[PDB]
């Protein structure tokens, strides 16, 4: 079952292109694409994300997107940078300039068939396509803009098959520009409606980590894709490694979203690690269930104890107990059994992979589909509702074309998908 | 490519374009005769530079530059100056007869002779871009030229590249170097004219800049010279963005996001500092958090007004030199808990900051030390206003008893048209009064 992945914008390649680098590191692939491992492990599953060609060299299933070579140019000059697929790097002149309408339906639409026609190649090359993974941030205008344009119209082609998102939310305390507020809530307003899962990485939960758990003092975007890369490897690695449920994207989403607009997932990392800095001691099994489910370990900046776990999916990699992980995840759940929603059994699922992340004997990644994400969603919407109450900065859409009215229906829906998570909290 | 085309029209243009490209030139390392050593790929290159300057086969950078005005004489000495290489001829536009201090002349009676063959000039460069961004234009608000003429091109550009971005550095007037005593209503004519026709304009009060020169460079009786230096710095740090590239650059496109919340909000404050003299700077470092600081004095901004008795709508940072993030931040947490800073309710709070590593450059002979930082901060405050206020006043004082107004009539024109543009006026005072009020 393959996994199409896509990049678009500034972030979604930056983040994207680290976390080719540390998976394909995992699974013993070098930067030429050849394989130097010692463990058939890494090549049981590695279909999933890479392509096959003759002489035995792995490429990424990967399509590099944005709308100004910049970003792309770092890439392919990156560590990394030869793996990719040359005829996969799609990318326009004129950039987006933080808008969300010149991705969505000016400057993007001027360049997203170029994009579908290298989606439909990898595609038609693919056994038994599973669906797609998109990496892109909600604050600018290419990856927010143009990346929900893509999702939409890979919905049209490829109704059946499943969409996932690492997306990036915006956060004043790692702000560009003031308009991000504007381009998170419109591009929200898509991922509810053709997304099945969407993994909430929160700048503002990514900086408070850097900042008050790993005393980096400032923090820069390369410290925090740190900690995006670390999550991005964790919560695949079920779909990369051979498990004892062989997770795919469909069976996750059954698993995971009990109504299909509460699909917004809070990832969750232990041990929190900077960079450069490695760790000698390995943490204990009840250390790494007593931190990943601590609100310090988040990816998105929410309490999870002003909400409830609809459901809960936990990855442990390293040598240990399994008993030891099932008998301590087995605790958490019975200790704090109120923050767990009763009308779903057994909505908390534990597996374990062997195979380590690098400089770490041992880590364990969250998943977790909290009501308490509804924080994330209002954040965002205070912050809209403080300049579109004075129609502040609006010019700059209403130039490409976009309504008042356009950006209304988004703030209602969002604040409709913000109630719904409420309706929940309280069963 | 995003290249970037500079017009300078007028006295005033012109001049400051002088100093503007000459600094250029320094700062990239090109000679007088348009030779760069250090560019290797000849005849042409997509380097940050080239936003600027185009390529010669001949390995010549030339300024993505026009110079006109309407009396020969300013743009003669550039045509038999230093840097008469630089530029070729056809860059270099004259008449015989300038607008006489009237926005009438320039805007008709004089210009329309000229129009045409300015455009097409300025065709020919937008024909070399292989990606053009936009347009940057250099002007007095009080000359005719800079007045008239600048506001009838401004109107073509429109048309002929639609909304093509069109960027201002306008000179407002002073009595100190006042050249007529009609400049209040060339001033408010162009204004009005140009306002929709601008995307963000960056004003300079001469009185500003005349204090500056006379109170940190000891300077007894500022020159145009002495004015044009000063300026070209903040101009250089305006455009370094574009000019320059580096991983914590920002480029001037990101600032302006932030910067205009309403088209006709569109006029940002600068501020730059350190403006000293080499006895002065001499066995004296000033540091990130001391320049920082003073960009939060009035005595170092571009414009004469108070915006500790106003509200910010922005606030941008621009560094180059020896700056680093860790410093800058450490510099703004103090400088908040310490002066007069308050946001407007529907806005967020964060300064925006870029920095461009190369340090800061003084031309020859010149007044100005050399120093390892500089900083220039670009805020939208509503106190800017202030200096529409002092214009209008003294142009209604004038137009209450149509004093001089005759001159303008002669060209042509009609009193409707200056009632008509100090009612926009007006309407931009109460724009910029609008946007202070709390929310509901
Ligand atoms: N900062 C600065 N201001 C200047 C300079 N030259 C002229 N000015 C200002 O420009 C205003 C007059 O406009 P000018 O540019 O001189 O006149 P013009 O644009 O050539 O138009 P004409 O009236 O036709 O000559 C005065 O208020 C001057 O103070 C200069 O070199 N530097
Ligand atoms: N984590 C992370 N976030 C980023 C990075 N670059 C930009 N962002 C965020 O993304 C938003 C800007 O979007 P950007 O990707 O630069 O715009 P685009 O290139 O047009 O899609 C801001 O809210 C930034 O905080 C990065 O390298 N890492
Ligand atoms: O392997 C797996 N396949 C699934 O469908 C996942 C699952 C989630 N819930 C399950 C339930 C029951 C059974 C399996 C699963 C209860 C609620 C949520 C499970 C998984 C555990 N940790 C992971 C880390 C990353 C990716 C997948 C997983
Ligand atoms: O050079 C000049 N050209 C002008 O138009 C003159 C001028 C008069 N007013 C001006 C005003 C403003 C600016 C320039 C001038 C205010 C009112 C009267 C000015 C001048 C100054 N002293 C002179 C002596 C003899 C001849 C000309 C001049
Ligand atoms: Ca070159
Ligand atoms: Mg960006
Ligand atoms: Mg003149």
């Amino acid at each position: 079952r393959e996994i199409v992945h896509i990049q678009a914008g500034q972030c979604g390649n930056q983040i994207g292109a680290k976390f080719w680098e540390v998976i394909s590191d995992e699974h013993g692939i070098d930067p030429t694409g050849s394989y130097h491992g010692d463990s058939d492990l890494q090549l049981e599953r590695i279909n999933v994300y890479y392509n096959e060609a003759t002489g035995n060299k792995y490429v990424p299933r990967a399509i590099l997107v944005d709308l100004e070579p910049g970003t792309m140019d770092s890439v392919r000059s990156g560590p990394f940078g030869q793996i990719f697929r040359p005829d996969n790097f799609v990318f326009g002149q004129s950039g987006a300039g933080n808008n969300w309408a010149k991705g969505h339906y000016t400057e993007g639409a001027e360049l997203v068939d170029s994009v579908l026609d290298v989606v439909r190649k990898e595609s038609e090359s693919c056994d038994c396509l599973q669906g797609f993974q998109l990496t892109h941030s909600l604050g600018g205008g290419t990856g927010s803009g143009m990346g929900t344009l893509l999702i939409s119209k890979i919905r049209e082609e490829y109704p059946d098959r499943i969409m996932n998102t690492f997306s990036v939310m915006p956060s004043p305390k790692v702000s560009d520009t003031v308009v991000e507020p504007y381009n998170a809530t419109l591009s929200v307003h898509q991922l509810v409606e053709n997304t099945d899962e969407t993994y909430c990485i929160d700048n503002e939960a990514l900086y408070d980590i850097c900042f008050r758990t790993l005393k980096l003092t400032t923090p820069t975007y390369g410290d925090l894709n740190h900690l995006v890369s670390a999550t991005m490897s964790g919560v695949t690695t079920c779909l990369r490694f051979p498990g004892q449920l062989n997770a795919d994207l469909r069976k996750l989403a059954v698993n995971m979203v009990p109504f299909p607009r509460l699909h917004f997932f809070m990832p969750g990392f232990a041990p929190l690690t900077s960079r450069g800095s490695q760790q000698y001691r390995a943490l204990t099994v009840p250390e790494l269930t007593q931190q990943m489910f601590d609100s310090k370990n988040m990816m998105a900046a929410c309490d999870p104890r002003h909400g409830r776990y609809l459901t809960v999916a936990a990855i442990f990699r390293g040598r240990m107990s399994m008993k030891e992980v099932d008998e301590q995840m087995l605790n958490v759940q019975n200790k704090n059994s109120s923050y767990f929603v009763e009308w779903i059994p057994n909505n908390v699922k534990t597996a374990v992979c062997d195979i380590p992340p690098r400089g770490l004997k041992m880590s364990a990644t969250f998943i977790g589909n909290s009501t308490a994400i509804q924080e994330l969603f209002k954040r965002i919407s205070e912050q809209f509702t403080a300049m579109f109450r004075r129609k502040a900065f609006l010019h700059w859409y209403t130039g490409e074309g976009m309504d008042e009215m356009e950006f209304t229906e988004a703030e209602s829906n969002m604040n409709d998908l913000v109630s719904e998570y409420q309706q929940y909290q309280d069963a | 490519m995003r290249e970037c085309i500079s017009i300078h029209v007028g006295q005033a243009g012109v001049q400051i374009g002088n100093a503007c490209w000459e600094l250029y030139c320094l700062e990239h390392g090109i000679q007088p005769d348009g030779q760069m050593p250090s560019d290797k790929t000849i005849g042409g290159g997509d380097d940050s530079f080239n936003t600027f300057f185009s390529e010669t086969g001949a390995g010549k950078h030339v300024p993505r530059a026009v110079f006109v005005d309407l009396e020969p004489t300013v743009i003669d000495e550039v045509r038999t100056g230093t840097y008469r290489q630089l530029f070729h001829p056809e860059q270099l536009i004259t008449g015989k007869e300038d607008a006489a201090n009237n926005y009438a002349r320039g805007h008709y009676t004089i210009g329309k002779e000229i129009i045409d063959l300015v455009l097409d000039r300025i065709r020919k460069l937008a024909d070399q871009c292989t990606g053009l961004q936009g347009f940057l234009v250099f002007h007095s608000f009080g000359g005719g030229t800079g007045s008239g003429f600048t506001s009838l091109l401004m109107e073509r550009l429109s048309v002929d590249y639609g909304k093509k971005s069109k960027l201002e550095f306008s000179i407002y007037p002073a009595p100190q170097v006042s050249t007529a005593v009609v400049e209040p209503y060339n001033s408010i004519l162009t204004t009005h004219t140009t306002l929709e026709h601008s995307d963000c304009a960056f004003m300079v009060d001469n009185e500003a800049i005349y204090d500056i020169c006379r109170r940190n460079l000891d300077i007894e009786r500022p020159t145009y010279t002495n004015l044009n230096r000063l300026i070209s710095q903040i101009v250089s740090s305006i455009t370094a963005s574009l000019r320059f590239d580096g991983a914590l650059n920002v480029d001037l496109t990101e600032f302006q996001t932030n910067l205009v919340p309403y088209p006709r909000i569109h006029f940002p404050l600068a501020t730059y500092a350190p403006v000293i003299s080499a006895e002065k700077a001499y066995h004296e470092q000033l540091s990130v958090a001391e320049i920082t600081n003073a960009c939060f004095e009035p005595a170092n901004q571009m414009v004469k007004c108070d915006p500790r008795h106003g509200k910010y709508m922005a606030c941008c940072l621009l560094y180059r030199g020896d700056v680093v993030p860790k410093d800058v931040n450490a510099a703004i947490a103090t400088i908040k808990t310490k002066r007069s800073i308050q946001f407007v309710d529907w806005c967020p709070t964060g300064f925006k900051v870029g920095i461009n590593y190369q340090p800061p450059t003084v031309v020859p002979g010149g007044d100005l030390a050399k120093v390892q930082r500089a900083v220039c901060m670009l805020s939208n405050t509503t106190a800017i206003a202030e200096a529409w206020a002092r214009l209008d006043h003294k142009f209604d004082l004038m137009y209450a008893k149509r004093a001089f107004v005759h001159w303008y009539v002669g060209e042509g024109m009609e009193e409707g048209e200056f009632s008509e543009a100090r009612e926009d006026m007006a309407a931009l005072e109460k724009d910029y009064e609008e946007v202070g009020v709390d929310s509901v």
